[PDB]
């Protein structure tokens, strides 16, 4: 029939998509980020200490790390020569440090307690930010600079979402000047009880391959006390057209755009002429989902690739901090969208695997049992969320694995796999601890897991029986 | 239908879970009379064909004054699952459905 | 216990920092009037006796 | 008709449970864990870092023998029963044949340890008993079944002294003349301690094996033999429980013998009938070795007075381990026998009928499953049998596959040993084990259940 | 029942016993401990008394230089001209050899914008972009390119790329002092530049007690992005087979196996001439054809591997040179793989004869009629599996290291079912779409896919049992 045309077009589209995904997911750049991370994250803060960035504990540990492993990993010795981190990775410009803090007096205390305590600082919020000079007010490290003046944006850290403003300092190109600047910052105390977040940003090039790398390290100081570190190493490609494979990838991208336009036109024409319902098929909703995701990806790529003005601005003055955070954010978004799109395109292959009596009856069984599976899955998920909310309310303050609701869901999903530690859950509560685990495992593996099998087996049996009886009695 | 079957297969499920309780108690008795022989070498077959419930993948052995009720229930219930003893419930439920 | 209190607890109470204590600490002891003869060190005893 | 058997079995199970609790919290084995660290987990000397569990050279063995070893033997504090004994086994030069191609570069050649190629001639200064070969009978020895070979009870032995200085001087003399040459294959160091403060007896045997290639392989064995004594009424209560368990077996055996004078061979058709004999023989073996233990504890307890003779007591720890295993398995089997009795209702009746009807097909598919399991085990042995250390021997391969079924994979050594045909084996094994093969027992059980239920429903409606 | 099936059975058991003897004779114990002691001596030993770094945890070129002048020389030369015995049993054969593979400066195309500030670029390793020119004090074989043919080398297929057999090589000495002086002079002059891409160290030992050579090869890869990747290979071989009577027994067993294979070949060829032409409709015939092909390949490998032992004779003629024992080890590995595969297949061929009663016949029929539906559903299962693997590769392909490669993604997904993963690194790599992937995969893998397999098996078994019961009942 006409399925041959659709199969050929879909195969060509899949080949183009696979070529594009193989091109974007290049050769081993895993080792690039691996070496960078192990250089900066796994290195102990000092020759005598055993703590690294991943296991920071207090603010003094942060100060030891700043004038320490960071300076060792940033400047490599080989008029004011530049720094090659592995004798290949070139440090672009200078790194930048930034601080976000709240103001004293953003915090209300009971009137009967205003005798022994005077100072309390609220949690981070845009309304309670501090926008006043402090300490020896000389430069940009003691003066508030707006988000617009810093060309910054939000971050969405772990505790909260942080603004793009704060008190910032641009370091130097040599180690001695940066060490002097950090010592001056530390001597005139810069991280007091009012601070709430600290960012460190820089970038490298690694001219051997054509792949920039952007590094951002964040440290959060919650109001309750402690230190929470996080990191981000992101590789980008901003000088794409260099080799022949780049031109091949560009041609493939143009072909992909043509394919997407053809699919959009076909979808519009085939929904407009007739079939006004069009949505009781599940093979037309998947098509529009794929089209929407691909159009979003194309728009993101078009809007991102044209905003390379930061590279041009940096290349004409190489003594300033280059702003590459927006490009990294949009690259991450594009990667997520492309991954989801390719997953759905691969899923779309089920429409064409019907070529013998064996493969047709399996599809018929799945389509017939989908309704019952959904009906039972509603109840299964209701019971699952009841377990999750009970665990969150009971163990959510002592176990480090039930601290958030989604973490409770993931913890139960891991309990199903058996990847859990029973020792921690029982010591949080001697009673109701073993009861929770026991009843969860029992009612999950003995009851809920078997109803799915019952439904699937009954549907498959009835489908095969009726098909065989009507086929053999014709 | 679903809940109906769950309330129609209750006696058979209770009999199966009674059998499972007996089997789990037997295993827990067997699995702690030879891990108490911790020292440094338990056996060959008993070291490989043995199940400990999730957590402490490498056994610390020697349950000195720590063989509480909760770990016994944990290990018995998890050993009951690994061996596929709980899947027997399907054998009932399917028929009822 | 006394060195631990000397090096950890005391700097935590009077060592002015965030989240003030709001009340002095206290140590409470029970005597049991039945001084116990300890088992020689080595193998553990079953919890308490 | 069946109530008296139920009540007698309930009393028997209660007694067995009280004995099981009796031999569960004796704290006999934490003692040996505590003294394992004294000899095993201890640096050889002040400047070194390696212990007995991580020995890697002959010089490490010499440093340990005159170092950490001479600390536990001569002061928690213990008493040395008699004197410790150390002995070696060695092969003779020329026991193997050097190929003619390169015989001009290699002169000395030794072989893997074997009785056919074992040294029996004196060496070094033929003054003491460590330079003369004494036969197995003259040493009251036996085989050991070590890691790489089975070592006989003969060899070149030398019993140490009672004071630390004398033993140190004697081992220094053993150092002055080369006593561990290139011909040695294994070395045994065995002794026993007393530990007056808590009535525990410990037998210690440490073995160091020297392979034909190089290096050393250490092994240890600690066994706390215990002496029975009554002080309170609680342990006297345990003794009374022991005796009542003892003559429950007499009732069981006489009841077994009485009912066999009628049936000739019909006793073996029933599965529950062929379990009673297993229970009886297993329990009587356990009680026999237990009663033999006490007859050997005597004389042993008076050995610490002035004896300079080696306390040959390695024949008791083996039976102690066997007793532990027998007790565990008999507890499991009596609990299964309790599992027999639950047939009160009709639901339990149909479940029992289903199991009894599906047992045969379960056995057949077990045979097929074991065939496939052995095929994979042999493939794994031939592929990863020389790098991974989990497939070093065939039984290791079988046990590793069984552990993999229960979700205990490593996959790092498997990946490193073979980048291709390593992942293929793992993926195919997982797929064909967790999706096809193990899903065939449940099909048999389900079909048997369906047929039993249909038959019962059809037969009950008509009658 | 008849004489033909009995003859087939007895022939198959004779073949199985012959093959089991052959496989047992080549898989002796005490061979694992040889390689384990070798690895412990050479890998786990710290590079220096004042450092905790070993070969397995190399991190830079300075660490490599410390290792070469440190634990390598300590473990290679033992004292007691003169010869070196490793563990007083293992004799070091000839001299070790070091080799370097490097690329050339200017093998790139630096972008025009950044051309003013960067002047040097070295590409990743490739045959078309590798250096072939002298450098440094060009007065030896360490500073002169030697072609692959002149080195008697071959490819390696390392971790990052597949390296060539050529490069700049140096043959070390027999004593420790001369080798130390050579390495010191090779380090004082900068021999490892920014263009260096790979380094190899090769040697061998004998261990005359048993008859078993050992070949050791250590590789260090320097990626274009910086860093060091170490890898090792210890392989035992046997080149002097005919020594003891057991070797003669094994040779006789090999001849018997050759006769058995010839008999099977002639039977299969004679079968397909006119009688039952194009008989590939039976599973057992295809299995037999596969077994014959694998056995023929193994025999051909064995014939053309013991014949070319000329390298051993050349080394024994002059024992002051480098023994070349790499092709023999490679072909030994290939032969071992083929032997394992063929013994597995001949073992699973045993199902042709286990039909002695009704239970085994019923089980065999049930398994036979499950194959079509199981394959049909496995197609869909693997389609979904590959879709998930591609999604995980695109999402976590640069941070987790368990999804750094497509096959690594497949293996990690298979391990997830076993529940031996971390989930902390994959959750911190992507807070959204990371946990979604894990939860959705677990749900659709334990609740929808396993139950379908078991339902298919249950239905097929019930149908087969009913059909067989009706058959005999009607009879
Ligand atoms: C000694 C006297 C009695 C001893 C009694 C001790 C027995 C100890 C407990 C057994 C369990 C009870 C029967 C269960 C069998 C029926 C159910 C069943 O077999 O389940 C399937 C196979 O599972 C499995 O592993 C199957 C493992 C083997 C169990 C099947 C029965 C083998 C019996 C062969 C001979 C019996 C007749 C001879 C006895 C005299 C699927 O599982 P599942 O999807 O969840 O995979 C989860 C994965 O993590 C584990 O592989
Ligand atoms: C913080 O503000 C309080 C009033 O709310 C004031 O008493 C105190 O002096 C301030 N702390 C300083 C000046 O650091
Ligand atoms: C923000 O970008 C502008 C260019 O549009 C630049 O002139 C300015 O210096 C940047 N802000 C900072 C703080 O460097
Ligand atoms: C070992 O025996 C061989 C047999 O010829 C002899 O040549 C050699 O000298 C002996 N070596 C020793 C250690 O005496
Ligand atoms: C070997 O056993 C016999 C029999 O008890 C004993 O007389 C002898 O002392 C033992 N070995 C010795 C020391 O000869
Ligand atoms: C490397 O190549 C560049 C460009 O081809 C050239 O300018 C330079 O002299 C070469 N050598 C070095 C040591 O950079
Ligand atoms: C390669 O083999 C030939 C064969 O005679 C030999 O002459 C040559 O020396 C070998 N190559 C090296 C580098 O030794």
């Amino acid at each position: 029939k006409s399925v041959l045309r659709e199969l050929v077009t879909y195969l060509l589209f899949l080949i183009v998509l696979c070529i594009l995904t193989y091109g974007m997911m290049s050769s081993n750049v895993y080792y690039y980020t691996r070496m960078m991370s192990q250089l900066f994250l796994d290195t102990p803060v000092s020759k005598t200490e055993k703590t690294n960035f991943k296991t920071l504990s207090s603010m003094e540990d942060f100060w030891k790390f700043t004038e320490g492993s960071l300076l060792d990993g940033l400047y490599w010795k080989m008029a004011d020569n530049r720094s090659f981190i592995f004798y290949e990775n070139l440090l672009l410009g200078v790194p930048r440090i930034r601080q976000l803090r709240v103001r004293n007096g953003s915090c209300s205390i009971p009137q009967d307690l205003r005798d022994e305590i005077k100072e309390c600082y609220d949690v981070y919020s845009v309304s309670s930010e501090d926008r006043a000079p402090f300490g020896p007010r000389n430069g940009t490290a003691w003066i508030y600079t707006s988000e617009k003046d810093l060309n910054g944006s939000s971050h969405w850290g772990i505790i909260a979402t942080y603004s793009g403003a704060g008190y910032y300092l641009d370091l130097s190109r040599t180690r001695e000047e940066t060490a002097a600047q950090v010592a001056s910052l530390k001597k005139n105390v810069w991280l007091d009880r009012g601070t709430r977040a600290t960012f460190i940003d820089f970038s490298v090039y690694n001219a051997n391959i054509n792949l920039f790398c952007v590094v951002r390290l964040l440290v959060e100081f919650p109001a309750t006390g402690g230190v929470i570190p996080s990191w981000q190493f992101q590789p980008l490609k901003l000088i794409r057209y260099v080799t022949t494979f780049d031109f091949f990838l560009a041609a493939c991208e143009i072909i992909f755009c043509f394919f997407i336009f053809y699919y959009v036109v076909e979808e519009i024409l085939e929904i407009r002429i007739h079939k006004l319902h069009y949505f009781r098929s599940f093979w037309n909703c998947l098509d529009v989902v794929i089209v929407v995701l691909s159009v979003v990806a194309i728009g993101i790529n078009i809007y991102r690739t044209s905003n390379v003005e930061v590279l041009l601005q940096f290349l004409e003055d190489q003594n300033t901090f280059p702003n590459f955070e927006h490009l990294a954010y949009w690259q991450i978004q594009f990667n997520n969208i492309a991954a989801v799109t390719v997953f759905f395109v691969w899923i779309k292959l089920f429409k064409f695997i019907n070529f013998n009596r064996t493969m047709s009856q399996l599809s018929t069984t799945m389509s017939r049992c989908a309704k019952d599976l959904f009906g039972f899955a509603i109840m299964f998920f209701i019971i699952f969320l009841a377990y999750a909310q009970l665990a969150y309310l009971v163990f959510g303050t002592q176990v480090d694995d039930f601290s958030t609701f989604q973490e409770c869901i993931f913890t139960q999903f891991r309990i199903i796999l058996g990847d859990i530690n029973f020792a921690e859950i029982e010591e949080a509560n001697r009673v109701l601890g073993p009861i929770y685990f026991t009843t969860f495992v029992f009612f999950m593996f003995f009851i809920l897991l078997n109803m799915f099998l019952a439904i699937i087996n009954d549907t498959y049996s009835e489908v095969k029986s009726d098909l065989a009886q009507q086929k053999a009695e014709m | 239908v679903f809940g109906k079957t769950l309330c129609r297969a209750l006696p058979e499920l209770l009999g199966v879970t009674l059998g499972l309780v007996v089997l789990g108690v037997a295993y827990a008795q067997l699995a702690i009379l030879l891990v108490s022989s911790c020292v440094d070498s338990l056996w060959s077959v008993a070291q490989a064909l043995l199940v400990l419930c999730p957590g402490t993948g490498l056994s610390t052995l020697c349950p000195a004054e720590s063989w509480h009720l909760s770990p016994l229930l944990c290990v018995g219930l998890w050993a009951l699952r690994l061996w596929g003893a709980l899947r027997l419930g399907a054998v009932i439920l399917r028929w009822r459905y | 216990l006394w060195p631990w209190m000397a090096h950890v607890l005391l700097p935590y109470v009077h060592g002015n920092q965030s989240s003030p204590e709001l009340g002095p600490p206290r140590l409470r002891q029970v005597r049991l009037q039945e001084a116990l003869y300890p088992d020689p060190p080595g193998p553990r005893v079953h919890t308490c006796s």
